Order: C-alpha cells, then sequence, then structure tokens
C-alpha cells in the first residue's frame, strides 16, 4: 500500500487466511452398489 | 499369509507350528548323529572316525 504516512511490514500481513476448504462437483455413483451381494467363505 | 487362512475350509496354522517343531527336532538329532565341524556340532560318527 504505502500511501499514508505510517505503513505496514509486508503485503502478507494484512491478508486474512481462511482454513475453509471447498470442493468442486463430483460425479455420482450408480452401478457400484445397486446389485445384490453374495457372501462367500471359500475360494 | 492372512488370505490362505480364509481361502480354505479348514485351518492351516496348527499344521504349520507342528511342522516347525518337528523339523527342528529332526535337524538337531541328525546333526548329533553325523554333523561335521563347520558351524555345526561334530557328529558322533565323525568323532569316532577322527579318533
Amino acid at each position: 500500500n504505502q500511501s499514508s504516512s505510517v505503513e505496514v511490514s509486508s503485503e502478507s500481513y494484512e491478508t486474512i487466511f481462511s482454513q475453509r476448504i471447498i470442493r468442486d462437483l463430483q460425479k455420482e455413483l450408480v452401478v457400484g452398489a445397486l446389485f445384490e451381494e453374495l457372501p462367500m467363505s471359500s475360494k | 499369509t492372512d488370505e490362505t487362512e480364509e481361502d480354505a475350509i479348514f485351518s492351516l496354522l496348527p499344521l504349520l507350528r507342528k511342522r516347525l517343531i518337528e523339523a527342528h527336532a529332526v535337524s538337531i538329532e541328525e546333526a548329533f548323529m553325523t554333523g561335521d565341524g563347520s558351524g555345526k556340532p561334530k557328529g558322533l560318527l565323525t568323532l569316532a572316525s577322527e579318533d
């Protein structure tokens, strides 16, 4: 900035850092878990 | 491995342990019989021959 008389140390010392985390849209899943499951206890 | 245990109808652990112990006993008795001197006890027959 450095326009007024007094100043600040560095341009990173007036920034607010947020820890909020955002994610874009993700594809939906359909075939993964629509079929019936068959337990097996052997080869 | 922890998958051959499931990939079978009956267990296979007691067989493993018993094979371990019996192999150990077989090897020690064989070595006492006719073991040489290279890193293993000198066998009775070897003692008799070298005396």
